[PDB]
């Protein structure tokens, strides 16, 4: 239902993080740990940004 | 360079500049000191500083009133080099969060994510700054020596 | 490939100069050193931390032994005050015949050092002026030297072994261990500062020997028992009584109201003989607070998990910290420099503000000597005191043995202490320092008339109520008839007023204007020689840059180009930076004092007051003037007796300086180069048959920041060091 | 002009509290023990205390503190010393 | 003798870890990411905190560093 | 009159070291005093000064030994203002820059897409974005303590 | 007989460390 919404990030892994919104896309391909494709408009020490995610996380509001 | 100048200004003077009087006798800004009181390393603080600087040390309420006003904020800004030049770099970035919380949580904060000055960039200041610092200083200084005992 | 040295394979097989750095350097690092059971290090420290107890004890059995040889006490007894307080005897086979013109000083006959260790009074006080009754403190701090290395030799033996448990036990190592440690220690002390010192201050070869057939108090040992005492405070040693002498020698013992009498100029004897004989009971309650066996007295524990109040109908819930401060040694080197932190600084004036012996308040050479020192450890203990304060974090703390209680919480809300200790400074950044600068503009531009020197209004309140009656301001107490100074108008409060203000008293010093211009500045320093610390410590738990320095540790040498956004990054190398700004923050509060104080000892107290409120004042005539006695006891004629720092100083002024290459001149410029000729001398014949045991490399970047620090500071501990002394033996 | 009390009452006040307690009931709590060897805190355990160890000996405790101080202490130094010599030398109540 | 510990996800490359100097690079096949790839070091004995190994290598939290302690004439670099 | 520090009017130092300090710039007879620039080292200036002499006076600051302004407010007598009567404004003069500072920014997510949308300032200022700066606290300073903070926003 | 204690200083500086930089020359080849 939430495809790329204002959804949170929540694991002792990240950079940005609490920082809210955005799950952009989500796959259906099972193996890994990395289903949750995030892109915001705020950045770590790369520039392309967007690195991937999932599992013990999205502990969020609307 | 910020040596060599030096050697010069204690030759021209002390042992070249003069004045006149008369009985065969030229009389220099300072003594034929030098010869044997600029051998020893020291001789240049005994007699190249606190023997000079007097010029600038006192030198307020006057017109030496800039060279009593430069190497001040020229010593700091010889100084405010090492802070960027002895310092770390990750240490500083690591920092500019912390504060960040203040703006952000209280929503102000940039988006030109205020990162902390790039390594080279701060081997691009304690270079300029050091290297602005101990110059003026010595031009805040060497100056005001010359003119009244000049 | 290279088996030696030891502790671990790692660096002991390693084949470059490192080993020797990375032997010697990391050589008391054992608590992460592959060779250590749960004892081994706990085991270690013990002998270890006797061990030095040894030399501290051979620190002085000598230098005691040293004097009476050397110097001239048994002499100096005839007349007690000039002087050139006398250190050691200097066998320096380079010194030009002018060894006469050198240091044929005090009692000499040889180019002796000018002693400044104070002590020479701390010994005059306890008792002796007879060095034939020295020879012994020597032999005693030997009676402790050999003796205690059996605590060495021996209790470093599984048999009369230690445990580990025995070490973690809290309520014994502590509770019991106030009572002994301090407690009793005084008594006899508290009493020696009573029963062997009095009788010379009365004047009497009391010695040991005649050790009962004295009875310095007439009424034996009665009223002590009984319930009646004031036949003791009875007639204080009195008013003129040339000190430790004849006349006015008003027998009494345990006194506690008078204080100084101009002559000693120094807290009068056996009126701190009641002091040491009171503190006691203030642990000898809170000193049988807990335990040994017996089922009565304290646990601690619900001290917390109940007593987390002050806190909790919300808040923090302690459910025990403990298994942390008792499991995590650090804490035992978290707070045993941490708090023997403070003491250093609250000894850094008590010790002066009112002395304690054979004349120092008017020596102006201890103060000079025996101060800054006792300050620089309030540095070098107070600092590197939070270091073992990151540690437990990345190297004792488990976020889960604790994440109920304050610390982990402290943490959860940590990026805050950081940023209010910060706003604590950017401000103590512009101000105390913005103002401060037309206080340096005007004063230059003929305009001192107009000027921003805002005179302290606050400290101000104190120092009067606490007695001091010096001009203006019609309030109570020090009224010299006032109702905090009443109800108690005799107890404690004539004497500590009788000397309160004319300066050969220095007591509560004469507050000037801009007095806070440093005072403020010194409540800048700190707030900005923390945060370093309380990062280099705090978030240096992990960060988010590299959210795992947790693994990494405390002492990782920088980082490399890693995504242009990383570098010098040890929580260690935040202690590095921390030890910069602190020596800055001492940088300052030793100017003040020297400026100030110096002022007085030659009457001229426009050596501040007039000046400092605009810094060339500092530079001109704190810094520029006074000198070239020192730096003209060198001066193309000779050397006389202030010769040294004229050397040492330029030393500090070199040995500083070159803590610079290492520093500005980083790492991969050294190898590269030290190759291009580590190489040249590998080709050139005759000195060809020379292949060298290991193989010359440049220096771990840490190091290349360390020996930046111990050439530096060493330089920097130097000079001011030699100056603060130089200075005063010319001018006072 | 000072009654050295308050204090010197309380320097005794709880001295007298652990000569105290416990003649018979075996050997004076628990049991005994703890001593050397080590049985207690961070060998393992390290928990979890109550405290009703007060309530017993209190009603008792008051008597002895706040009068023997007037029969011992501020109660002569007593005759007696007898025995005798007389007696220690027999004493003035010191005074 | 290479350290400390360094972590998952990337590879392929074509835009990440393609540039250790002293090798220290396979690529197993392994199943998880969007085609198959898990890695640090089929090695680590030729390297050398050549730490250019994440500069080229994203994926979130510390990602490359050094810790050589022993520190070795294999990768302390100094040949001659 | 408090702590010292006398109100200036007994003149002892200040007033004199003054009529000394300034007044050997005045011995600038050492030039030629009529009309100048090139010189007026003498005649004028002292107008701001000496013809403001007994003028400065005049409210005391209880200028003190040395004979100079030991400038103090702390909340006693008339002074409760030698820096506070000019002590509040600063507070005032700053953090409503904070309002512009805020609402300038708190616009830099509105009209949408931001940053250098910070470098090109959209001449950000002149009225309510500033000209609210005028009126913030005790009428609306608790723009703080409700819906804007919390924070509460999105 | 008499004159000295120099005995010590040509040690403590001259041979002693001459023997420090001698036997831990080392530590290595201790
Ligand atoms: C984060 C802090 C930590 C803390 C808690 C302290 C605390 C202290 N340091 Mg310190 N220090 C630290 C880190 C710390 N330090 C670090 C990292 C360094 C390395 C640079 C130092 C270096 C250092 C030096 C060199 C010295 C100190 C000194 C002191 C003491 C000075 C007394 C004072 O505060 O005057 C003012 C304090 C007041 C409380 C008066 C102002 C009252 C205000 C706050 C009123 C508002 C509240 C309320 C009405 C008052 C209740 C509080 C009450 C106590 C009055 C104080 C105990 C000095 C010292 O040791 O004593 C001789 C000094 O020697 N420190
Ligand atoms: C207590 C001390 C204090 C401190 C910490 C300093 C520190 C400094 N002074 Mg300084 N100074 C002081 C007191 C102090 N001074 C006093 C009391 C006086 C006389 C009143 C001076 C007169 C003075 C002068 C004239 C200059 C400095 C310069 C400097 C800076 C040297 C910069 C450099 O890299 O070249 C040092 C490199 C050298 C090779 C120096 C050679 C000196 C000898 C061996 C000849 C440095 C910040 C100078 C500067 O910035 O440029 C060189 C120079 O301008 N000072
Ligand atoms: C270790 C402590 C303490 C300290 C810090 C000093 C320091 C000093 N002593 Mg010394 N000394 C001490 C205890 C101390 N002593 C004791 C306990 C004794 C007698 C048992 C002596 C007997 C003594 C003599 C005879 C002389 C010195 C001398 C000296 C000076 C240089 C001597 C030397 O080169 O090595 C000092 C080394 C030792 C005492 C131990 C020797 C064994 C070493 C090699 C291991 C130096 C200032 C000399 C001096 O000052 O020149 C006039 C010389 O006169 N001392
Ligand atoms: C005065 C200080 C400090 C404080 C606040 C306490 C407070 C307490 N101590 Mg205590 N104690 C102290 C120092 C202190 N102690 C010292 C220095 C020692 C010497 C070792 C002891 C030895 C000691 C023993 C043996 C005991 C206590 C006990 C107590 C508790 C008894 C109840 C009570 O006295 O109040 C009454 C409370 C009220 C609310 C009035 C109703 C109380 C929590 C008893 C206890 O509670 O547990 C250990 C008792 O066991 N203490
Ligand atoms: C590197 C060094 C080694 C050495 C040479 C020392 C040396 C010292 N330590 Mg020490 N210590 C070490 C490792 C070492 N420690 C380790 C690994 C730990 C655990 C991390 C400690 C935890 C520790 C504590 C708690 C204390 C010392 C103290 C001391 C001082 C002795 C105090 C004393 O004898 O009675 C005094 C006895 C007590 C105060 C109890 C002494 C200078 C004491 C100190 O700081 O002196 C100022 C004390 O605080 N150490
Ligand atoms: C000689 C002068 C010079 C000057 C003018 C400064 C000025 C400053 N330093 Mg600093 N610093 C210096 C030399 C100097 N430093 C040197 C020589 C070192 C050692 C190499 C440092 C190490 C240092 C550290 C670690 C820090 C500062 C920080 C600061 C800032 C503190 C906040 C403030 O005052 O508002 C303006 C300040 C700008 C601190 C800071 O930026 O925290 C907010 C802190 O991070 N300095
Ligand atoms: C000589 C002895 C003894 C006596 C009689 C006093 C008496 C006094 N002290 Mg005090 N004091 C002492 C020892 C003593 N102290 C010691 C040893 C210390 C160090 C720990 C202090 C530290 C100290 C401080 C910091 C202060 C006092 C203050 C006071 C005064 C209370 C002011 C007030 O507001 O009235 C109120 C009077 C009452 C009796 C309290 C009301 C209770 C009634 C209703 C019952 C009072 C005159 C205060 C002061 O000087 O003025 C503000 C100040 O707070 N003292
Ligand atoms: C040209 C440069 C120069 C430089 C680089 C220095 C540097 C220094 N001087 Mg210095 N000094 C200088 C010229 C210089 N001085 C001159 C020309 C004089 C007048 C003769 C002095 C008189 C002087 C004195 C009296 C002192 C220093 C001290 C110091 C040291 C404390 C500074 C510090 O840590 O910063 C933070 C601030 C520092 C290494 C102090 C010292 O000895 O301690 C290390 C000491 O107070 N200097
Ligand atoms: C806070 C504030 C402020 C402050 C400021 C200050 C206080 C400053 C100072 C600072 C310091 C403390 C120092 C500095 C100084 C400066 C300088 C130093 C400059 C320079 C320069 C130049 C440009 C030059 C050049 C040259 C040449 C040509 C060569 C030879 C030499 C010389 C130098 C001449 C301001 C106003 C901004 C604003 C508002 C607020
Ligand atoms: C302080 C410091 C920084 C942080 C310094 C920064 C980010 C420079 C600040 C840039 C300017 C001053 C921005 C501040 C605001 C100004 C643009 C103007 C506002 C102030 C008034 C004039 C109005 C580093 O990045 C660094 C890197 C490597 C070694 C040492 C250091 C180092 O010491
Ligand atoms: S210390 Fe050297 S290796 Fe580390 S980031 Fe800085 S420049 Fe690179
Ligand atoms: S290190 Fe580089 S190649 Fe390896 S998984 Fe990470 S990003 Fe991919
Ligand atoms: S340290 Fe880094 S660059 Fe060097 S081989 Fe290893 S992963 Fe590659």
């Amino acid at each position: 239902p939430k495809r790329g919404s204002k959804v949170k990030i929540l694991r002792r892994e990240s950079y940005w993080f609490k920082n809210v919104g955005s799950v952009v896309a989500v796959d259906q391909d099972p193996k890994t740990r990395y289903p949750v494709v995030v892109r915001f408009a705020k950045v770590n020490y790369a520039n392309i940004s967007t690195n991937n995610y999932a599992l013990d996380e999205v502990e969020e509001v609307a | 360079i910020s040596v060599v100048i030096f050697h010069f200004s204690w030759k021209m003077q002390s042992d070249v500049w003069g004045t006149i009087n008369d009985q065969g006798v030229v009389t220099h800004i300072t003594a034929g000191n030098f010869a044997q009181s600029s051998i020893t390393i020291n001789g240049w603080l005994r007699d190249f500083l606190w023997a000079q600087a007097s010029q600038v040390i006192q030198s307020y309420g006057s017109s030496l009133s800039a060279y009593g006003l430069f190497f001040l904020g020229a010593h700091f800004v010889w100084a405010f080099s090492l802070m960027f030049l002895f310092s770390g770099r990750g240490y500083w970035q690591e920092l500019i969060e912390s504060i960040v919380w203040a703006h952000n949580k209280l929503k102000v904060a940039p988006a030109t994510q205020p990162r902390a000055l790039s390594i080279v960039q701060g081997r691009a200041v304690g270079v300029t700054h050091y290297l602005l610092g101990g110059i003026a200083t010595t031009w805040a200084f060497f100056l005001a020596r010359i003119i009244a005992v000049g | 490939a290279l088996r030696i040295p030891r502790f671990s394979q790692g660096i002991a097989q390693d084949p470059t100069t490192r080993r020797i750095w990375f032997g010697i350097a990391t050589a008391h690092d054992f608590e992460s050193h592959d060779d250590i059971t749960e004892g081994r290090l706990y085991q270690n420290i013990f002998a270890s931390h006797f061990g030095q107890l040894a030399i501290i004890f051979l620190w002085t059995s000598g230098n005691l032994f040293h004097v009476a040889w050397q110097g001239n006490f048994e002499a100096w007894v005839q007349d007690p005050f000039h002087v050139r307080p006398i250190a050691h005897a200097i066998w320096d086979p380079h010194f030009g015949q002018p060894a006469v013109e050198a240091f044929t000083r005090g009692g000499a006959l040889g180019p002796v050092n000018n002693a400044y260790s104070g002590v020479y009074q701390w010994w005059y006080t306890i008792g002796l002026r007879t060095n034939e009754d020295l020879y012994t403190g020597a032999i005693f701090l030997l009676f402790l030297s050999a003796i205690s290395l059996l605590a060495g030799w021996l209790h470093l033996q599984p048999k009369w072994k230690p445990s580990v448990s025995w070490f973690k036990n809290a309520e014994s190592r502590l509770n019991h261990h106030l009572s002994g440690l301090f407690g009793v220690s005084s008594l006899a002390w508290a009493g020696h500062l009573v029963h062997v010192a009095i009788p010379g201050s009365r004047g009497e070869y009391v010695r040991w020997n005649n050790f009962l057939d004295v009875l310095p108090y007439p009424q034996g040992l009665g009223p002590l028992l009984t319930g009646q005492w004031n036949l003791y405070a009875q007639n204080p040693s009195s008013s003129n009584h040339l000190f430790g002498t004849t006349q006015g020698a008003g027998t009494a013992i345990l006194t506690i109201l008078g204080g100084f009498h101009p002559q000693t100029q120094s807290l009068w004897l056996t009126d701190v003989a009641h002091h040491h004989l009171a503190i006691a009971f203030l642990f000898l309650i809170g000193g049988l607070m807990y335990r040994t066996n017996f089922g009565i007295g304290h646990s601690i524990k619900y001290i917390l998990e109940a007593h987390i109040p002050p806190g909790g109908r919300l808040g923090r819930g302690h459910k025990g910290l403990y298994d942390t401060i008792n499991n995590s040694i650090h804490f035992q080197l978290g707070l045993a420099l941490a708090s023997l932190g403070v003491i250093t600084s609250l000894v850094a004036q008590h010790m002066y503000s009112l002395p304690a012996y054979a004349f120092i308040a008017q020596d102006f050479t201890t103060q000079a000597a025996l101060y800054t020192h006792h300050q620089y450890i309030a540095g070098f203990i107070m600092t590197g005191a939070f270091a073992h304060g990151p540690i437990f974090f990345i190297r004792d703390y488990n976020p889960e043995q604790n994440a109920d209680n304050v610390l982990a919480r402290m943490l959860e809300h940590k990026e805050a202490i950081i940023s209010h200790l910060s706003w604590a400074s950017l401000f103590l950044g512009f101000h105390t320092l913005g103002l401060y600068v037309h206080n340096d503009v005007m004063l230059a531009f003929g305009t001192p008339e107009k000027q921003i020197l805002i005179e302290p209004i606050f400290a101000q309140w104190i120092q009067s109520a606490h007695g001091k009656t010096t001009y203006g301001f019609d309030i109570p107490l020090s009224s010299t008839n006032g109702p905090a100074l009443n109800a108690g108008r005799n107890i404690w409060l004539p004497g500590w007023l009788n000397a309160i203000n004319e300066n050969s008293n220095s007591l509560f010093l004469t507050i000037g204007p801009g007095d806070f211009l440093v005072h403020h500045a010194i409540a800048l320093g700190l707030h900005t020689t923390t945060l370093i610390l309380v990062k280099g410590a705090l978030d240096a738990r992990g960060s988010k840059l590299m959210p795992d320095k947790k693994d990494f540790g405390y002492s990782f040498p920088c980082d490399g180009p890693g995504r242009g956004g990383t570098c010098d990054i040890s929580a260690w190398d935040d202690f590095y930076l921390a030890v910069f700004w602190m020596l800055n923050t001492i940088g300052w509060v030793t100017f003040y004092w020297h400026w100030k104080h110096i002022t007085l000892w030659r009457g001229n107290v426009s050596q501040f007051n007039e000046s400092s409120t605009y810094l060339m004042g500092w530079l001109r005539d704190y810094l520029w003037l006074n000198s070239s006695q020192l730096i003209n006891g060198i001066t193309p004629l000779v050397c006389n007796s202030l010769s040294v720092w004229a050397w040492m100083f330029l030393f500090g002024h070199l040995v500083w300086a070159t803590g610079f290459m290492f520093l500005i001149s980083w790492r991969g410029y050294w190898q590269e180069l030290i190759e291009t000729l580590a190489w040249a001398h590998e080709r050139t014949p005759l000195a060809n048959l020379i292949r060298w045991r290991d193989k010359p490399v440049a220096l771990s970047i840490v190091q290349a920041r360390l020996v930046g620090l111990v050439h530096f500071s060493v330089g920097y501990i130097f000079t001011y060091a030699a100056f603060l002394i130089a200075s005063t033996s010319g001018k006072f | 002009p000072s009654l050295v009390i308050s204090l010197s009452t309380g320097l005794s006040l709880f001295l007298g509290r652990f000569v105290f307690f416990n003649f018979q009931r075996e050997n004076m709590a628990k049991q005994v023990p703890e001593q050397n060897g080590m049985s207690h805190f961070e060998a393992g355990d390290t928990r979890a205390k109550e405290y009703v160890s007060l309530l017993k000996s209190n009603d008792p405790v008051g008597f002895n503190i706040v009068d023997v101080l007037a029969w011992g202490s501020i109660g002569h130094i007593v005759a007696y010393y007898i025995l005798a010599t007389a007696s220690n030398g027999y004493d003035p109540s010191f005074f | 003798s290479h350290s400390v510990k360094i972590y998952d996800t990337c590879i392929g490359c074509t835009q990440c870890v393609r540039a250790c100097p002293t090798d220290v690079l396979e690529m197993i096949p392994w199943g998880g990411c969007k085609a198959k790839q898990i890695a640090s070091a089929p090695r680590t004995e030729d390297c050398v905190g050549c730490k250019r190994c994440e500069s080229a290598c994203p994926t979130d939290f510390l990602s490359v560093r050094v810790y050589l302690w022993h520190e070795t004439t294999r990768s302390m670099g100094l040949a001659y | 009159d408090i702590a010292g520090l006398t109100p200036c009017k007994e003149s002892k130092q200040f007033a004199k070291r003054e009529k000394q300090a300034l007044k050997k710039l005045q011995a600038s007879l050492k030039l030629y005093a009529d009309d100048s620039a090139p010189a007026l080292a003498i005649k004028a200036t002292m107008e701001k000064t000496k013809k403001r002499f007994d003028n400065y006076g005049k409210y005391g600051l209880l200028c003190g030994s040395d004979g100079l302004p030991h400038l103090i407010v702390s909340g006693d007598q008339r002074h409760w203002g030698e820096f506070i009567t000019p002590g509040i404004l600063f507070l005032y003069i700053a953090g409503w820059i904070g309002w512009v500072g805020r609402s300038y920014l708190i616009a830099i997510r509105d009209e949408k897409k931001p940053t250098q949308k910070e470098i090109i300032i959209d001449v950000p200022l002149a009225s309510s974005l500033l000209f609210r700066g005028f009126s913030w606290p005790v009428a609306a300073y608790r723009e703080l303590l409700n819906g804007e903070l919390v924070d509460n926003n999105f | 007989m008499i004159n000295l204690p120099s005995l010590f200083v040509p040690l403590v500086g001259l041979l002693f460390p001459a023997v420090a930089m001698a036997s831990l020359f080392l530590h290595v080849e201790k």
